[PDB]
């Protein structure tokens, strides 16, 4: 019967590894690099689009940075279509929580839920896992500014600064060198762009190959603002930080 | 509500009044009761207003998809069959009573449909609380081989009978004419015989008349930058 | 029986590749060329009607399809896969949008829904991916004119102008030279016809080319009069004659 | 090599099971042809009864799908009858739901969609048949629409199917290049049938007795098949001119 | 070989190997004999122990007052099939006030076994059964194979070395068919038939299992001291 | 026992010149018993305002539901929902409960951010839309409001004049209803400023 | 290759090898036949006597469906029984909705569609039987034969199993020597002969003949087994012709 | 409602009035109660118009699909399909249907299916609220093997009286003739049948 | 069951609930505690149909305790009250609705504020300085409307409560066997053991 054609997507190897998770991680290592850096007064998300064309409509384009709600955003590395399935699910969980408790969902509770969904595809159902790693940037009034990552295994961890996608080994070393705890958002913006500038496989880093976002309490008085940068605004911050 | 349908030479016309009520109270004085199922298939509904709207939109949606699938213009018998099978299944609980009229490649058509799922064919029909007043006019003046102008006249006269004689009907007359080989022409407020007379007095108040405890600006803007 | 294939037929290989998606993209590569160009006041989508036999009546095979009154689609790859996707796309525009909000979806969200359907054929049990890439052109009030590409993986991207299928690499270079942000719709049609001639071997006329635009509202195609706010569909398929008139001005 | 057994893509973006289903389509070694008149649509197919123990009246690849629609099948009879039963069910259901007779082109599309599904879903195999649907449609007039195991379909001025489809196709093409019109300019269906048989004889280079053919005719509001004796009368008229 | 991975696969010569392997499990089973006259029908079964500390595994199962069977092969499969027979005998009595014909019981077993030979995921039954009964058309004996083939017989044997018993019954046919109105003589012929399949061991008091059904005799099983008389 | 008059309350909306107004009382009761004088019945999702009368549990439930749906709409569409579009969403959502409905009388009010056109609409508990050019009323004193609005209303009132007209329509209607009152709020809505005013009224 | 390991897989020459392997099981079975006569049909089958211990006349093979249809098959006997059980359900549901007993061509397609369905998926195996069946309906007598592929046609005479080639040639002579037709009684006699002739390919064991018929004049259009004197007379007529 | 079907020498004729009421109001005075389920198998409907239209539409579908597979159905087969729907859904239906058809073997046949879903084959049948008033007239005046003209007169006179006494019956008398020769539709106006 | 009252003062919330349980003809018990601690700084009192009251309260308690363990965090009184409202709003359109009315008294440690929520079996929620269910409000609200101040101490809250209970014991026909009184403040929940 049908058994003959079954790849068995949810089995251990003899070393106790999950084949499909490992191979999904290999896929993700060719995606454009995404970086998150957490400061005392906010969070930066910076990511590189994969090799662009002059005819691509950039100002209407989104491939890396997505809004989950007003307080939480994600950077994507991997299969974009897979990411949008999970993103829409996370948007719904956040609204379910807000409806139930009349409070915005704490960042970790959202992250744990999405990570549990990924985990399920590795243990039952015989389906392939999602080829996606996320960086979550968000704020809540319990822990304040937070950074997390999750990957196809459904494992998640918290970070002060982190990268996913291509060249994370190089990127992580560079972040670890220059990151300091008392650092501010404007300093974090510069560190993120400098790190992408050095790790990129492109010839130079220009505005049309970047997506950029900040989460700041630079919204007037005890409240948080998300800013997805426009193409002209990415162009200005490249000049201002002296990369172009 | 008063609604009628009249067949003529080269097409069909439907008409309706414009009053909607909540018991004895007039909720809306200029309601639109003529709905579009498709460009050249229009219907008018009596009964539960939400049901007539909803059932009309649903079948209209499915008719549009059917037309796209078949590469053919919608037929009135299709709208009819889809409406009656939907209504029959809900055993009268969807309180939709409709007059369905239209033109298609097969010709011009006029049907009525009852909430339990029964349909009928005719050259002239009337539905709603004003249907008996309207039918009295139609039975007095209808004849075979009407012209477009004669049918519009007869249809609006039938609606007027309901407007003046039925308490459930009032205000204005809406008409839609579906002629073979032509665009359907929707004539909103074709007649306007019930304009309110000027009041004796203006009831505009001096400013500061109303007592106020608190004022405050409401923030409708999103969270601001900087 | 029962469908006993409840496992994925698309899986990651050791190198991180999803084989079935790559192979679907190869099927698209073999497909007849199709393109789209965005102007300031419109969008044009175009392809070749490569007739399978001359006894075939190729006007009965529609490669450029109306999805909503303001949105159209064209493809490269497997025709039957495209036909069923058009059926599903027309339906989802109603079930997951028009029956909720009482209006047709904006281009980007209908694209999003088609994309999701294509993603699921890449992960769900017992199915293969769709062997097509779509170009979807449309207009809506708040986003204006737009043009999107959707691939077998479910990924989609917005374009100023692009091409897919057989001669796409050459066609994209041709389009990069000629495209600017001041093109009027007639200019974009002219460029589309020039671009498409390069990838066409045989006959090149109104009967062998399929071309549609998203432009001004067409009150003459509405089918009824009397509602001021309803001004007609922006999608319009050009006739055989209309294409030939513009082929003298070539 | 399991991409050869089920309907998934090969590394060149091909579906081998679909390609092999096309090959099963010629296993009966029968050729069919369809043409359009002014008022009618004619389909003819070779009939071969190779066993004397067979009841020849039960041997047929032409099907009356509805009152108005006929179907000829090129492929093995079990798959042919599977398709015929389904097409009959779909045509009847269509009339019940939408209140008018299912058009020839719409039925073709529907059966083509079903076929598309078998090429995308692994648990279902394609049917090894090509389906030619004919009618005189109330909106489109004389109509020929043909479906295959890839889920492809299109309308035709005329068409041919089987091992020798190319010879018949080119013969038909040559005639229409000459006449410059999309149909046989003939009043009666009898003459359109005679045209169809004549051009099959030319193209295959073989003669036919009354038991070597199968004929189906679509007119306004009905599709019917001819008896051996109606066919004999056709053959006689061909020979006498 | 490449065609024996499941029950849903014919070999190139039109064989079903999983079914043939199921048949092989019966051949490993302990011998059991069945035979009948015109008034009675008898089962004799050689029971198998695991060792000297163990019990001898029961081979005979009662299905109704007028019907029962003996098994050779996978015992849990005999339990499933005999349970099904009990239910079908029971259904016939409760709904129709009618004792289930032995021939009809055979048809039902055939059809139940057949379904496990034509679908994915299933396996064939790994047991053979000899069904005796007395109904409105007299005494009957049936042989069931898990291929689904059911056959009506005067006498037979299944299990290891059943061929000896089967040849004996083939010679004796004209004698034992006439043993009417004498239960003890019919059982003797049964014990003699099963003896043609013994080697190394002989029939002992915890070894031997006998069952009988007939004209005025409910299906009853004899074990232990009740078979000493025939030893 | 009648679910639409257990808790009491009213809402009214009016159009003016380049403006709209929507107002409500603040009472919540258990039939004769007054429970709360701070039960606001007007909510907003961006620049679109929604008033709901009827059974209070359903008022609260529907607000939470439309906050849910308009938040997702915005994330996907990348823009705030408009009054015309939101009106269809309310209608769709109510009709999906055709045979087990929310016992409410919703009212929509707002200005289209692109056309600048003032918009109002009302619904029955099952989704039927009443799109009025002039005014919309809802609640246990709807008969009273129809009477006040029909005589006090005139078209094209300036924001400051429309405030007086709608305030007086509500106040005097509420004082002829046992189950309405205990406070009132009026929203005056223009294309880029919204003012909210609490009225002083009798507390019986 | 590997195309023959799974049902419903097309081979590169457009064949379903699992169905072709089912045909091998059929060819391995005993011989069964059918003869269409003037106002009816006759069915006959060879039953191999594997042993003396088989009770004569007691392992009946021909099966009735409804009251007017006979079915006989060669191959895997349980598969044939499964197919007849389904045919009985189809006949019952037809008569339930439409009142009239199922016509023979209608019944033929019901079996055909069901057998064809078992060539669509790899989760089932094709039927290992060829079935000869038919009877009398309102339009007269009908004889059919159905193969593991689902393929069926109407016949003047039919044969399957191991002695099928011999039976066919015998059947062809009858068609040639009687264009006007065969009486039901003649057909019974002829059926007995043809099974005796076809038993050469199975000579190792002895056999038991089994015949049935439905005839408008002889059985009132109902399916009946040929028993007693009429059976003996056909056995005698057969013995003569092989001597 | 007044409906009837009558067998005669050359086949069968169906007859009906054209009035449908909602209480005392005549919602339609020119109704067609003679409905076609197959070329030469028609039915007369009584009871809930919604129920009888739904049933007849389903039967027409069943017989269209039967025809595609098995050829022309018998009148008995059509009656069996009606019955199956009326019997199995008797709790939720109010339908009283007369089925009439012409075969070449069986010629004219009439089946009546009253409220409970039973079936009764008869030489002629009457039903509807107006039938009560003509049981005596029809029993006295019906003969077997009448001519076409005699049968038209019998139905015309019968329904004339049913209309005369039953307020729920009226309008025009419609008839459908089913023979080997084809399908003929007849209509008779008040000024004709009222003077009988 | 019968009387449940609540009052929110300066720095605490006080809940008073009757002790009687009556099975028709007999008072089966006179020491019943009609309350459940949902979290260390949140208390819920309840009244309505027999069985359903305790079943609903223990179900809510289990759920809030589960949340507390999962997140190592105490939900705010507002968040708990919204969860409870949703459960009752879902229940009212069930096959068999929970016929249960509740008061939720909690001290919000983040805002340093006491909070009192009143929720009926329909899912009708309101935040109040003082509240009640059933007929209790009819006898007590006129006293609370007069004497209540937002800056009252806990002892003044208890004294105003004594006055409310005295009026109930005077004018109410049923003997509710006194009340159990509990205080919710920054230090948690405690029972006043003489009232
Ligand atoms: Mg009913
Ligand atoms: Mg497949
Ligand atoms: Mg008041
Ligand atoms: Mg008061
Ligand atoms: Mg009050
Ligand atoms: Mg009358
Ligand atoms: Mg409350």
């Amino acid at each position: 019967g049908s058994r003959r054609y079954d790849s068995r997507t949810t089995i251990f190897s003899p070393e106790g590894r999950l084949y499909q998770v490992e191979y999904a991680l290999e896929s993700i290592s060719h995606a454009g690099t995404a970086i998150g850096i957490m400061a005392s007064d906010g969070i930066v998300l910076a990511a590189e689009r994969k090799v662009t064309s002059t005819l691509l409509e950039q100002d209407t384009s989104t491939e890396k940075l997505y809004k989950l709600n007003d307080k939480i955003a994600v950077a994507v590395a991997g299969l974009t279509a897979d990411a949008e399935i999970l993103i829409n699910t996370a948007r719904i969980h956040a609204q379910n929580y807000l409806k139930t408790y009349n409070e915005d969902i704490p960042v970790e509770i959202l992250v744990r839920r999405l990570s549990d969904i990924k985990q399920g595809y590795t243990q039952h159902g015989g389906l392939r896992p999602f080829g996606v790693s996320f960086i979550y940037a968000g704020y809540d009034d319990r822990y304040g500014y937070q950074l997390y990552t999750s990957n196809p295994s459904g494992n998640y961890t918290g970070w002060k600064a982190i990268s996913v996608g291509a060249n994370t080994s190089a990127a992580q070393t560079l972040l670890q060198m220059d990151y300091k705890d008392d650092m501010k958002v404007d300093d974090a913006i510069e560190l993120a762009l400098k790190t992408l500038s050095k790790t990129t496989d492109s010839s130079a880093l220009t505005y049309d190959r970047l997506e950029f976002a900040t989460i700041r309490k630079g919204a007037n008085d005890g409240e948080v603002y998300q800013k997805i940068f426009k193409p002209q605004e990415i162009k200005d911050i490249l000049v201002k930080t002296g990369i172009t | 509500t008063t609604i009628v349908g009249v067949k003529f030479n080269n097409g069909v016309v439907i008409a309706a009044d414009t009053r909607s009520t909540q018991g004895p109270i007039v909720a809306d004085k200029n309601c639109a009761k003529l709905h579009r199922i498709s460009p050249k298939i229009w219907c008018a509904g009596a009964g539960t207003a939400a049901d007539t709207e909803a059932v009309t939109q649903l079948i209209g949606s499915n008719i549009e998809l059917h037309s796209l699938y078949t590469s053919r213009e919608p037929r009135v018998v299709s709208a009819l069959q889809m409406l009656k099978q939907h209504l029959f299944k809900y055993q009268g609980h969807i309180g939709a009573y409709l007059i369905v009229a239209g033109v298609d490649p097969t010709g011009s058509h006029l049907f009525s449909i009852h909430a339990h799922g029964s349909t009928d064919v005719g050259y002239y029909l009337s539905l709603g609380s004003g249907s008996l007043a309207a039918m009295a006019v139609l039975e007095s003046h209808w004849k075979q081989d009407l012209t477009k102008e004669e049918a519009i006249k007869l249809a609006s006269d039938a609606i007027q009978a309901g407007i003046w004689n039925d308490l459930g009907s009032g205000s204005n007359v809406d008409v839609c004419v579906m002629e073979i080989g032509k665009d359907a022409e929707y004539l909103r407020n074709y007649l306007t015989p019930n304009v309110r007379e000027e009041k004796q007095k203006s009831y505009k108040f001096p400013r500061g008349t109303t007592a106020v405890l608190k004022e405050s600006i409401v923030n409708i803007c999103d969270i601001q930058e900087e | 029986m029962t469908d006993r294939y409840s496992f994925s037929l698309t899986t990651f290989s050791p190198s991180g590749k999803l084989g079935q998606i790559d192979y679907a993209l190869t099927a698209v590569k073999q497909g007849v060329t199709s393109l789209g160009i965005k102007a300031t006041n419109g969008v044009v989508i175009a392809t070749e009607k490569k007739s399978s036999s001359p006894l075939a009546m190729s006007e009965t095979l529609s490669k450029v399809s109306l999805l909503t009154p303001d949105i159209g689609a064209v493809y490269s790859g497997m025709g039957p896969d495209y036909r069923v996707l058009v059926d599903k796309s027309r339906k989802v525009a109603h079930t997951s949008y028009k029956r909720i909000y009482g209006e047709y979806p904006p281009t980007k969200l209908l694209v999003s829904e088609v994309a999701k359907i294509m993603q699921e054929a890449t992960q769900s049990g017992g199915v293969r991916p769709f062997g097509v890439s779509l170009l979807i052109a449309g207009h809506d009030e708040f986003n204006g004119f737009s043009l999107y590409q959707v691939d077998p993986s479910g990924s989609y991207f917005p374009w100023k102008a692009t091409a897919i299928g057989k001669g796409s690499v050459a066609a994209k270079t041709f389009l990069e030279k000629r495209w600017n942000d001041e093109l009027e719709l007639e200019d974009a049609i002219h460029i589309a016809l020039l671009t498409l001639k390069e990838s066409v071997e045989g006959e090149f006329n109104g009967d062998t080319i399929e071309l549609a635009i998203i432009g001004d509202e067409n009150p003459d195609l509405l089918g009824y009069t009397g509602i001021p706010t309803d001004k007609g569909p922006r999608f319009r398929k050009l006739t055989s004659q209309e294409i030939n008139d513009r082929l003298e001005a070539l | 090599g399991y991409d050869r057994h089920i309907t998934i893509f090969s590394p060149e973006g091909r579906l081998y099971q679909v390609e092999y289903a096309f090959k099963a389509t010629n296993q009966t070694n029968i050729n069919s042809l369809a043409v359009r008149g002014k008022d009618c649509t004619v389909v003819i197919s070779q009939k071969k009864v190779p066993d004397k123990l067979l009841d020849p009246t039960t041997v047929s690849y032409i099907f009356c799908i509805s009152r108005t629609i006929g179907m000829v099948v090129n492929g093995p009879i079990p798959d042919a009858r599977n398709a015929a039963l389904r097409a009959k069910a779909e045509a009847a259901e269509f009339r019940y739901k939408y209140g008018y007779d299912m058009p020839c082109d719409v039925l073709a599309k529907r059966m083509a969609n079903l076929s598309q599904i078998y090429t995308q879903r692994a648990y279902m195999r394609p049917l090894g048949v090509i389906l030619t649907f004919v009618s005189v449609d109330e909106e489109l007039g004389p109509s020929i629409y043909k479906t295959d195991p890839a889920g492809y379909y299109v309308g035709y001025k005329a068409t041919a199917t089987g091992p020798k489809q190319q010879e018949i196709t080119t013969n038909l093409e040559n005639h229409f290049k000459k006449s410059k019109i999309d149909h046989i300019n003939e009043e009666s269906w009898e003459k359109v049938v005679e045209f169809a048989i004549t051009h099959m004889i030319d193209a295959l280079g073989t003669e036919f007795s009354k038991n070597d053919l199968e004929v189906g005719v679509a007119t306004k509001d009905k599709f019917f098949t001819l008896s051996a004796e109606n066919i004999e009368e056709r053959l006689v008229a061909i020979a006498e001119q | 070989n490449n065609y024996d991975g499941d029950t849903v696969t014919f070999s190139p010569t039109g064989r079903l190997f999983q079914v043939e392997y199921a048949l092989e499990a019966i051949k490993q089973g302990s011998v059991t004999v069945g035979l009948r006259s015109n008034t009675h029908a008898v089962l004799v079964a050689l029971k198998r122990n695991a060792d000297e500390l163990s019990s001898y595994q029961k081979k005979i199962i009662k299905c109704d007052e007028h019907m029962g069977l003996s098994l050779a092969g996978l015992a849990p499969d005999a339990r499933v099939l005999s349970n099904y027979l009990r239910q079908q005998c029971n259904y016939s009595s409760l709904v129709f006030n009618r004792k289930l014909a032995v021939e009809r019981a055979g048809h039902l077993l055939c059809d139940k076994a057949q379904k496990n030979t034509q679908s994915y995921g299933g396996r064939p039954y790994g047991v053979g059964l000899l069904i005796i009964g007395y109904d409105k058309s007299g005494a009957h004996l049936l042989e069931f194979q898990p291929s689904g083939n059911v056959t009506e017989l005067y006498g037979t044997a299944i299990g290891a070395r059943s061929q000896g018993a089967k040849t004996y019954l083939e010679r004796t046919l004209d004698t034992f068919i006439k043993i009417d109105g004498n239960p003890d003589e019919l059982i003797k012929a049964g014990v003699e038939a099963i003896s043609q399949s013994l080697r190394d061991e002989s029939l002992t008091v915890d070894n031997l299992s006998i069952a009988i059904v007939g004209k005025d005799t409910p299906f009853t099983i004899y074990d232990g001291e009740a078979v000493a008389k025939y030893i | 026992s009648d679910p639409s008059s257990i808790n009491g309350g009213i809402v009214v909306a009016m159009t003016g010149k380049d403006c709209v107004a929507i107002a409500c009382d603040l009472r919540l009761g258990s039939q004769s018993l007054g429970v709360s004088n701070k039960f606001e019945k007007i909510f907003h999702y961006g620049h679109v305002f929604l008033g709901i009368t009827g059974l209070a549990t359903d008022v609260t439930t529907l607000n939470e539901m439309f906050r849910y749906k308009t938040n997702l709409y915005k994330l996907k569409e990348e823009r705030a929902i408009e009054p015309e579009t939101f009106t269809q969403l309310v209608s769709s959502s109510l009709y999906e409960r055709r045979f087990g409905p929310y016992f409410v009388g919703p009212v929509v009010a707002g200005i289209n951010s692109k056309s600048g056109k003032p918009f109002i609409a009302g619904f029955d508990l099952i989704g039927c839309i009443d799109e009025a050019k002039d005014f919309i009323v809802s609640g246990t004193a709807s008969d009273q409001l129809f009477g006040m609005c029909e005589s006090l209303y005139e078209p094209n009132l300036e924001p400051e004049d429309l405030f007086e007209t709608i305030s007086q329509a509500l106040l005097n209607a509420a004082d002829r209803d046992a189950l309405s009152g205990w406070g009132a709020v009026v929203y005056i809505i223009k294309k880029d400023e919204v003012v909210k005013r609490y009225l002083k009224m009798r507390q019986d | 290759t590997g195309y023959d390991l799974s049902n419903s897989v097309f081979s590169p020459d457009g064949r379903n090898f699992q169905v072709e392997y089912a045909v091998k099981a059929v060819e391995n079975g005993t011989t069964s036949i059918g003869i269409k006569c003037n106002d009816g049909v006759v069915f006959a089958v060879e039953k191999l006597i594997t042993s003396k211990l088989l009770v004569p006349q007691k392992n009946v093979k021909i099966q009735v469906v409804d009251r007017h249809i006979g079915c006989v098959y060669s191959g895997l006997i349980p598969d044939g029984r499964h197919l007849v059980n389904r045919g009985r359900e189809e006949a019952a549901s037809f008569k339930k909705l439409y009142k009239t007993p199922i016509p023979i061509p209608a019944f033929a397609d019901r079996l055909g569609q069901y057998v064809q369905a078992h060539t669509l998926y790899n989760s089932v195996r094709p039927f290992g039987v060829s079935t000869i069946f038919g009877g009398v309906d309102k339009n007269g007598a009908h004889l059919y034969m159905l193969e593991p592929s689902g393929s069926y046609w109407g016949y003047k005479g039919a044969a399957t199993g191991k002695g099928r080639q011999s039976a066919k040639a015998e059947l062809e002579k009858l068609v040639d020597h009687h264009p006007e037709g065969l009486s039901a009684r003649e057909a019974v006699k002829q059926a007995a002969k043809i099974i005796y002739l076809a038993h050469e390919d199975n000579k190792e064991k002895d056999f038991e003949l089994e015949i049935s018929w439905c005839s408008l004049s002889e059985t009132n259009g109902l399916h009946k087994f040929v028993k007693g004197d009429l059976l003996q007379e056909a056995i005698d007529f057969a013995q003569k012709e092989i001597n | 409602t007044s409906i009837m079907a009558v067998t005669f020498k050359d086949g069968v004729i169906l007859g009906a009035d054209s009035r449908t009421t909602t209480g005392a109001y005549i919602a339609n005075r020119v109704t067609d109660k003679l409905t076609r389920v197959h070329d030469k198998i028609w039915c007369c409907r009584s009871g809930s118009a919604a129920d009888t239209q739904a049933i007849a539409d389903i039967v027409q579908y069943h017989l269209e699909l039967y025809t595609s597979q098995y050829g022309t159905p018998s009148t008995e087969t059509a009656a069996s399909v009606f019955k199956e729907l009326c019997y199995e859904n008797k709790d939720n239906l109010t339908a009283g249907i007369i089925v009439a058809g012409y075969d070449d073997k069986n010629k004219g046949e009439v089946y009546t299916i009253p409220l409970g879903g039973s079936v009764h084959k008869l030489p002629y049948a009457i039903a509807g609220s107006g039938s009560t008033f003509i049981y005596g007239y029809c029993d006295k005046n019906f003969r077997e093997n009448m001519s076409k003209e005699e049968t038209v007169d019998f139905i015309k006179h019968s329904l004339s009286q049913a209309i005369k006494w039953d307020g729920s019956s009226g309008g025009v008398i419609r008839m459908v003739v089913l023979t080997a020769a084809g399908v003929e539709r007849l209509i008779f106006y008040p000024d004709e049948y009222e003077q009988l | 069951m019968d009387i449940i009252l609540g009052i929110r003062v300066q720095d605490s919330v006080i809940l008073a609930s009757s002790k009687a349980v009556t099975r028709g003809i007999s008072v089966l018990k006179d020491s019943d505690d009609k309350t459940r601690q949902l979290s260390p700084h949140t208390l819920m009192s309840f009244a309505g149909e027999a069985g359903d009251t305790v079943q609903f309260a223990e179900y809510i308690q289990a759920n809030i305790q589960l949340y507390s363990i999962r997140e190592d965090y105490e939900l705010s009184p507002q968040a708990v009250s919204s969860f409870v409202r949703q459960e009752l709003a879902k229940s009212i359109r069930s096959r068999r609705p929970y016929q249960v009315n509740v008061l939720i008294g909690g001290y919000d440690k983040k805002k340093n504020k006491p909070e009192l929520y009143q929720i009926d079996y329909l899912g009708t929620k309101v935040e109040l300085p003082y509240g009640a269910h059933g007929y209790s409000g009819f006898y007590t609200f006129s006293l609370l409307d007069h004497h209540y101040r937002p800056d009252m101490t806990t002892e003044e809250g208890l004294d105003l409560l004594k006055l409310c209970v005295q009026e109930l014991e005077k004018r109410m026909p049923m003997d509710f066997k006194g009340v159990i009184v509990k205080i919710v403040d920054k230090d948690g929940i405690r029972q006043v053991d003489d009232f």
